[PDB]
RNA sequence: AAGCUCCUUCGACGAGUCGAGUAGUUUGGGAAUGCUGCUCAAAAUGGGAGGUAAAUUUCUUCUAAAGCUAAAUACCGGCCA
RNA sequence: CUAGUAACGGCGAGUGAAGCGGCAACAGCUCAAAUUUGAAAGCUGGCUUCGGCCCGCGUUGUAAUUUGGAGAGGAUGCUUU
């Protein structure tokens, strides 16, 4: 089934178009339909089979045949687990909102608060959103929730194991229930998974099932790379690695979109031709850029680990991990596996700092085999002070730079390994040395006894 | 009352009007280390630092005026207290 | 920059820098004459944000006013009286401001903030040229600077009934007899 | 040169002043009604003023210690009518 | 008009407001706390053939931008002189 055949609008018809969608997967073509007829969805699919058009169509759909304003406040809130993710699905509506005069807007940790207030009181028809700072907004800031009408929570497993529990509890809570479609969707199905489709789904869900059986997580078969390089070298080592094993298949995984714009731009002035694939740019271009990547003899493609887990890696030499891993046993065993190939084995490499050794630790525990590699200082391309001149004299790679930083050391902050990644342990004038600055700009790394006399309150009204 | 249906408001840019900002908490305490105390902070945190906690109260009260002013400043040389111990 | 440090070490008098340059200062002044120029503002934060401007038209004039009462206490602020003093030396200069600088046992130092509104760099500057019209001679003399506005009750509430609007004024508002035409 | 919109960026707001004690003066007004003199002397999700027996000070409403500004108002004096 | 009400008082003499409501008139603004910092861009005087030349003030801050029911910076596309 395509497109087409569904009675959608025309804008969202349209849409859909530009972006270069014309055929279906199985989780979109089994939840759009019953999602579209106002029933509760409990979905099964994992990261990249589509589920972002499958919970965004209804959404956009519902807030254009009701006709939502900005004086409407939020209609329909999706709830990610962590940022990057809610900027790609941010992205996605963007994309689907061309012609649709509804409101879109992201909420996360670790940026400005008071901007993120001022937002939402103006109006945000779709709230894509962190719990934290989903729960904080509600909670504090006085904006319209009132007329919701669509909750779909992304991806309940990972909230779940980060420790948003009691959030989404009291998130749920605060919601509005009555004529509210709730959507979940989670690649496992554990107790705390089934307690929140209780908690939040109506008694009557639909369970869904798009998942492959034969998950190859095998401990053994494996063989990852590290090469320990200190921060302020770590583009460097990778400017000289992408200088040298030139003629070649690289895959290079960051942890932000936004770091990928910025050494998109730094590359394309330090002339080293690389393709980008971040969620600032249109669907159509993302998909010819993978297609012209995947049949080229050589090149290399920089791209987000969050971005490419959805995608068919093709054959290459070098998958190399330049940032701490989002999903570290997602990244050994799948990103090992995609890195060997079916034919002629190609190497992963991970960039480790001097501070996340303990890492090795773990490969330890697990019983993966590890190979390191060690590199020459005399055979690193200095070109320190022409990225310095160039950030100090241009101000778009300037303003490039410093959402790089930002965005990395947000990233790096809310870690799942937060053992073996700590922000604390991070030298901040190193790694702003390494996106090119003298000083490191400003960033905020963390976003007894009881009264005498004093009881448990029992009544009462506090707002 | 009579029932109408409350809207919610925009944010008022009036509301704190102390300081949430992190430049003038700097140069508040690096002024208070450039200055140094007054006499009265001076014999607070000597009773403060031999443990005589109720007498720093009453003295900070007497010449303060209030228990709340009292109180805030028992806590901020408390802590000038603990900062200088750390450095230490 | 600077000036929010200043602000900051003003606010705390007691303390061992701003003490030890006020007894200094108050040497100083003690053993000048009453009404004397001062060069510059010694408190920059504070001249700066009362009005005064580093432009030719712009005076400090330093004061020493006697402290105390006058049991009949002096319904007439001692910074009132600093005010009107030097406006007496300066006849030709318009009050624009004053605050405390220093207090000894026996007087309290304050510095008035003046403008010559006959200079034509004053007269062509419309934030302060206001002070230019025949309306603002001797303003320390009427009550209209901001002791004068804080010693008459000039607030907004209920607590200042009688006062908001001239207490004599309101007086002879209650007092007047109204006889209309048709009554 | 200017207005608006948007936001993965920021947002500095007045101190011998508030306030406490005390002596006068003033007001219909001890939350001292306001002012002044003396002694002590602040704060930063702060401060001021109110609402409320309602279960603890829940809530409400404004930002002091810098400044300008026509009109409606007064008028035994000035130039006239 | 409230209202000779509230409130205060050898609670005697008495003293004595204000919010709301109706009307007359209506109008809003300027600074300080920011680094112009890729350029003191600001101003008083004197000399003039009046067109532009000197000394000085000022960086311990003169212009522009901003004044918390705000604002700044980027981006953005219309609309204004």
């Amino acid at each position: 089934q395509e497109f087409s055949e569904l009675n959608l609008s025309e804008k969202t018809t349209k849409a859909i178009a530009e972006m270069g969608f014309t055929k279906m997967t199985e989780i979109q073509r089994r939840a759009i339909p019953p999602a579209l007829a106002g029933k509760d969805v409990l979905g099964a699919a994992k990261t990249g089979s589509g589920k972002t058009l499958a919970f965004l169509i209804p959404a956009v759909e519902m807030l254009s045949s009701l006709r939502f304003k900005p004086r409407n406040g939020t209609g329909a809130i999706v709830v990610t687990p962590t940022r990057e993710l809610a900027l790609q699905i941010f992205g996605v509506a963007r994309e689907l909102m061309k012609y649709h005069s509804q409101t879109y807007g992201v909420v996360i940790g670790g940026a400005n608060r008071r901007a993120e207030a001022e937002k939402l009181g103006k109006g945000v028809n779709l709230l894509i959103a962190t719990p934290g700072r989903l729960l904080d907004h509600l909670q504090n800031t006085p904006f319209v929730f009132k007329n919701l009408k669509s909750l779909i929570i992304d991806e309940a497993d990972r909230i779940l194991e980060i420790g948003f529990e009691d959030e989404m509890r009291q998130i749920v809570k605060i919601l509005p229930k009555e004529d509210r479609q709730t959507m979940l969707f989670s690649a496992t199905q554990t107790t705390k998974v089934e307690d929140l489709a209780r908690i939040s789904l109506r008694p009557g869900p639909l369970y869904i099932n798009v998942d492959e059986e034969k998950k190859y997580s095998t401990v053994e078969g494996l063989e990852q790379g590290y090469v320990v390089v200190e921060a302020d070298k770590r583009f460097l080592l990778l400017f000289s690695f992408l200088k040298k094993m030139a003629k070649k298949k690289i895959i290079v995984f960051f942890s932000s979109c936004n770091s990928v714009k910025y050494y998109s731009e730094l590359l394309q002035y330090i002339d080293l031709p690389v393709l980008d694939l971040h969620g600032k740019q249109k669907q159509q271009k993302r998909t010819n850029t993978f297609f012209e990547f995947c049949n080229a003899k050589s090149g290399t493609l920089i791209c987000t680990d969050v971005a490419a887990r959805g995608l068919d890696i093709p054959q290459v030499d070098w998958i190399v991990q330049f940032d701490p891993p989002d999903d570290p046993r997602d990244y050994i065993h799948r990103v090992g596996r995609t890195a060997r190939g079916n034919n002629g084995k190609g190497r992963s490499l991970l960039f480790l700092q001097p501070c996340e050794l303990g890492f090795l630790a773990h490969l330890k525990a697990a019983k993966v085999p590890v190979v390191e590699y060690d590199f020459p200082k005399n055979k690193i391309l200095n070109v320190q002070s022409q990225l310095e001149k160039l950030i100090s004299t241009n101000y778009y790679l300037n303003q490039s730079a410093k959402e790089g930083y930002r965005s990395y050391i947000h990233a790096y902050a809310s870690h799942s390994l937060r053992s073996v990644f700590d922000v604390h342990k991070l030298d901040l004038v190193k790694v702003a040395k390494s996106f090119g600055f003298s000083t490191p700009p400003r960033v905020d790394i963390t976003l007894g006894r009881r009264a005498y006399g004093s009881q448990p309150r029992q009544g009462g009204r506090y707002k | 009352g009579h029932k109408t249906t409350r809207r919610v408001l925009k944010e008022r840019p009036s509301r704190r009007k102390g300081a949430q900002s992190k430049r003038t908490q700097f140069v508040r305490s690096l002024i208070r280390e450039v200055a140094g105390l007054a006499p009265y902070e001076r014999r607070v945190i000597e009773l403060l630092r031999n443990g005589k906690d109720k007498r720093a109260r009453k003295f900070s009260k007497k010449k303060l005026g209030t228990f709340g002013r009292a109180k805030r400043k028992c806590e901020e040389l408390q802590r000038i207290i603990a900062e200088s111990r750390r450095a230490h | 920059g600077a000036l929010k440090y200043l602000e900051e070490l003003s606010k705390k008098k007691q303390s061992d820098v701003v003490r030890f340059l006020l007894r200094v200062r108050c040497w100083e002044y003690r053993q000048l004459n009453v009404i004397h120029r001062a060069s510059r503002p010694s408190r920059p934060d504070k001249a700066r944000r009362l009005g005064y401007k580093a432009k030719q038209g712009y005076v400090i004039y330093r004061v020493r006013v006697r402290r105390g009462g006058r049991q009949l206490k002096y319904q007439r602020s001692l910074r009132a009286t600093a005010e009107e003093r030097v406006g007496r030396r300066c006849s030709n200069l318009r009050v624009l401001n004053s605050y405390w600088v220093n207090q000894d046992s026996t007087y309290k130092y304050y510095e008035v903030i003046l403008v010559d509104p006959n200079h034509k760099a004053i007269r062509r500057d419309p934030r302060i040229n206001w002070i230019c019209n025949p309306v603002h001679k001797h303003r320390e003399c009427r009550g209209l600077t901001s002791t004068g506005k804080k010693s008459r009750g000039l607030n907004k509430g209920h607590r200042f009934n009688k006062t908001r609007a001239g207490r004599r004024k309101t007086w002879k508002r209650h007092n007047t007899l109204s006889l209309w035409r048709y009554r």
